[PDB]
RNA sequence: AACGCGACGAUAACCCGCACGGUAGACGUAUAAGAAUAGGCUCCGGCCUCGUAUCCUAGCAGGCGAUUCCUCCGCCGGCCUCGAAGUGGCCGUCGGUAAUUCGCGUAUUGCAAUUUAGACACGCGCGGGAUCAAAUCCUUUGCAGACGACUUAGAUGUG
RNA sequence: CGCGGGGUUAAGGUGCCGGAGUGGACGCUCACAAAAGGCGUUAGUACAUCUUAUGUACUAGCCCUGGGCGCUCAAGCGU
């Protein structure tokens, strides 16, 4: 009676999972209105991650691993935003692997031709003590 | 006439290509696939026939038989063959030592005029030691190949003919996998 | 994102016949090398048989073709399927359709060249990305096949062949990526800290 | 010994004239410039001065080389492509044939 | 396929004169798993929207001498490897070699007017004196022959 | 409707040939002729059972029968 499955464990859409949308702010989801489209919010406290309540298109989203846990269905902005601080959506987002690719998209973008000038040789010096070491194995 | 061989047309080569050998398997022995005769004449044959559902069971079938002269044959070199998408094609071809007078006459057109060097420079690579071509050669045979026929010809210095040119033709070792062939050619 | 490069090498599985063709045709107009490996993986959508009407349908449309240049000679490799559907898209009684093809090169399998280079996708021509999950699809292999095409079990085994000079690749591959993972931990310890942090705030 | 590179220029392809279906005008030219995909990033190159560089096989001033000048002077598509205006027309055959675009007159 | 292709055998030189140094488009022209997309990878810790990545990247278009480093690159040999339309690895010789720290010169090319720098094919290509190797022709032959056409054999020999 | 430079358009178009979107939203489809055959799919209407989810007939889509290349979560159709 040994049953092993190996299957893809997706993420569902529900009531409390909170997704990305592509401008990197976060909403909660809480109200499903079809198949193509959901209700959601953000109430963070950080302007960059905030969102407005309304009607989020799943198309233009990307579902996080975080979820809040009992999150009333339809709540208003106050009921998410009580639940937002007291899960901590963002001290969990900031973890999450996601946050640190687009931290590092940033902190590179904002390089200038002087601090490129560094990292070609700041590269240079971290390559030297990589090789004798390569060498050694 | 039959439409399957119509138009009809002279053989271009005198000897013929044979155009088509037997399937190879890894699992019979190593064998040859073919030979040279030379059409010698034809006689009679009277035969005791033991033919399963034959009216002339244990009696004495009259036959007509022909006799082909087969002279020793003279192994004088190898060839492999790859496989590629363009079709099958000729990797490599390999020779020996002492290469007979016959064969080179067939290489040649004019043997009177011309003097006889065919081979000199390839027997003199195989008596001045680059045999490791020779071990590259053989072994590349072995690796890559996977069709291998053996070059050989008749010798008209046996039998009863005024020509002195030979024939050449190329002629499969089956049977076996392809390292097992090769060390037999 | 619109970058140039030298010559690009487009893996052919997985990929829709037209898609393909005309993104490609649009690159060889612009001035791109092109070359495709295994266009026997190619792609065409809808079921085989309807891949056979129009094969009949190309066949019927067309008194006295030449044997060697066209007719069902074009069905009868699947590289050649391909070019056929490359030289519609692209102006061929033009010197510049002319030049466009001569960038063009295409192949069935992945030649000794092109197996050590990289084969890159083009999304856009991608079957799982563009058609229905439920929606069914032949391969240009078996078009090919059952028209003529005759060396599909050749093409195969030098490709199975190939896949296991690339399992020697990874192990080998395998044991690059144990080492600089090593070095990497091992010299960060001497790596003199105040730029390593340096490194980190600004994004490297 | 630097083994670096010299490059100041965006490379560029000359893609067509400006044309309809059948009518083409010369005295405008299509180019694709790598790296630009949007209105947007068209409108940085703007006004930028734009050389075509070729070869022709007898010397003048003891090179080969001679270059036409020209101009980006509006953007064309959605795509990033640009328009561009030279002292005299790009030939016909250097259709798909590279094409520098300078990184002057600056306003950054 | 006489206007497709592969392997192999045998294969053209010195002297004198004299004319010039292409390519539908190099400028870091760097990057090899396979396979799936109702899954997959792994260092077995974990990891995958994102190639928005990795390598390389400073100096007279990149000098000289040091301090200083045994890192990187290149050429020849050896050992192995690569054949679907052939190549890379290792070792050794030699040459160069900002990981670090300096002292020397660049100008008046006078505020832009070509950044005259790669790869491949042979250096492009020619006229008169100068040498092998074959074939065509010749004689002959008959398994071939409407005529052409084809095939033997002629130079030392089982002629 | 004179000869030129620049800007904007109409009718038509923006997958390639071909300048311009593999653009965005929502559905449907896999290729003569009649109240026609569909145990293909979707959309709507009218009747009947039910702790005492269904099953019958229609209406509307649109399909099976009755320029090239190529396309099918379209490069087809409607807005």
């Amino acid at each position: 009676a040994e049953i092993n499955v190996e299957a893809t464990s997706w993420r569902r859409v529900e009531v409390g999972r909170v997704l990305k949308l592509e401008n990197g702010s976060l909403a909660a989801i809480v109200e499903i209105i079809d198949h193509k489209r959901v209700l959601a919010d953000g109430p963070s406290s950080d302007p960059k991650l905030a969102t407005p309540r309304g009607i989020v298109p799943l198309s233009r989203a990307l579902l996080t691993p975080i979820v809040i846990p009992k999150l009333p269905r339809g709540a208003r902005t106050g009921a998410v935003k009580k639940a937002w601080e007291a899960y901590g959506v963002d001290a969990k987002w900031k973890e999450t692997n996601w946050a640190k690719k687009q931290l590092q998209q940033e902190r590179r973008q904002s390089l200038t031709d002087f601090d490129r000038f560094k990292v070609m040789r700041l590269k240079k010096q971290r390559r030297f003590e990589e090789r004798k070491a390569l060498a050694k194995i | 006439g039959s439409l399957a061989f119509l138009p009809r047309k002279r053989a271009a080569r005198h000897r013929g290509r044979v155009k088509s050998f037997p399937k190879d398997d890894p699992k019979k022995p190593v064998h040859l696939t073919a030979a040279m005769g030379y059409k010698a004449g034809m006689t009679t044959i009277v035969r005791d026939l033991d033919r399963p559902g034959a009216k002339a069971h244990k009696k004495e079938v009259v036959e007509a038989v022909t006799i082909i002269d087969c002279p020793p044959m003279v192994v004088v070199g190898l060839v492999g063959y790859i496989e590629t998408p363009r079709g099958l094609r000729s990797l490599t071809t390999v020779w020996a030592e002492h290469l007979s007078d016959e064969v080179k006459r067939r290489f040649y057109k004019n043997w009177y005029k011309s003097k006889k060097k065919a081979f000199t420079k390839y027997a003199k690579k195989y008596a001045e030691n680059n045999g490791a071509s020779i071990t590259r050669e053989l072994e590349r045979i072995k690796k890559y190949c996977t069709v291998v026929r053996v070059l050989a010809h008749t010798q008209i210095r046996k039998t009863p003919l005024k020509q002195k040119k030979a024939h050449l033709m190329e002629i499969q070792i089956n049977g076996g996998s392809v390292a097992d062939k090769v060390e037999f050619g | 994102m619109s970058s140039f490069e030298s010559v690009v090498v487009i893996d052919g599985k997985g990929h829709l016949l037209g898609r393909l063709a005309s993104i490609v045709a649009k690159q060889l107009l612009s001035g791109q090398k092109i070359v495709v490996v295994r266009c026997e993986a190619l792609n065409i959508s809808g079921e085989f048989f309807r891949a056979k009407l129009k094969y009949h349908a190309y066949l019927r449309k067309m008194t006295r073709y030449n044997p060697t240049r066209g007719g069902p000679f074009h069905f009868r490799a699947p590289s050649r399927i391909f070019y056929k559907a490359v030289r519609g898209m692209i102006p061929h009684k033009t010197a510049r359709g002319a030049a466009a093809l001569e960038r063009l090169k295409v192949f069935e399998g992945v030649p000794p060249p092109y197996d050590k280079k990289k084969k890159m996708v083009v999304p856009q021509a991608l079957r799982v990305l563009r058609l229905q999950p439920g929606r069914k699809y032949c391969t240009v292999g078996r078009l090919s096949h059952e028209v003529g095409w005759k060396y599909q079990d050749v093409v195969a085994r030098l490709e199975e062949r190939r896949k296991a000079k690339g399992a020697a690749y990874y192990e080998r591959k395998k044991l690059a990526a144990r080492q600089l993972s090593e070095a990497k931990k091992a010299a960060a310890a001497k790596v003199d800290p105040k730029v390593s942090e340096a490194l980190a705030a600004y994004g490297y | 010994p630097s083994e670096a590179g010299h490059r100041l220029y965006v490379k560029g392809r000359h893609l067509s004239y400006q044309r309809g279906r059948r009518n083409t005008h010369p005295k405008t030219s299509l180019i694709k410039i790598e790296g630009v995909d949007d209105t947007a990033a068209a409108n940085f190159y703007l006004g930028k001065r734009v050389a075509y560089v070729y070869r022709a096989q007898k010397e003048v001033r003891g090179t080969k080389i001679r270059v036409i000048w020209g101009k980006i002077t509006r953007p064309h598509g959605n795509s990033g492509v640009v328009r561009a205006k030279f002292t005299h027309p790009l030939p016909a055959r250097s259709f798909g044939a590279s094409v520098r675009i300078m990184l002057y007159p600056s306003s950054i």
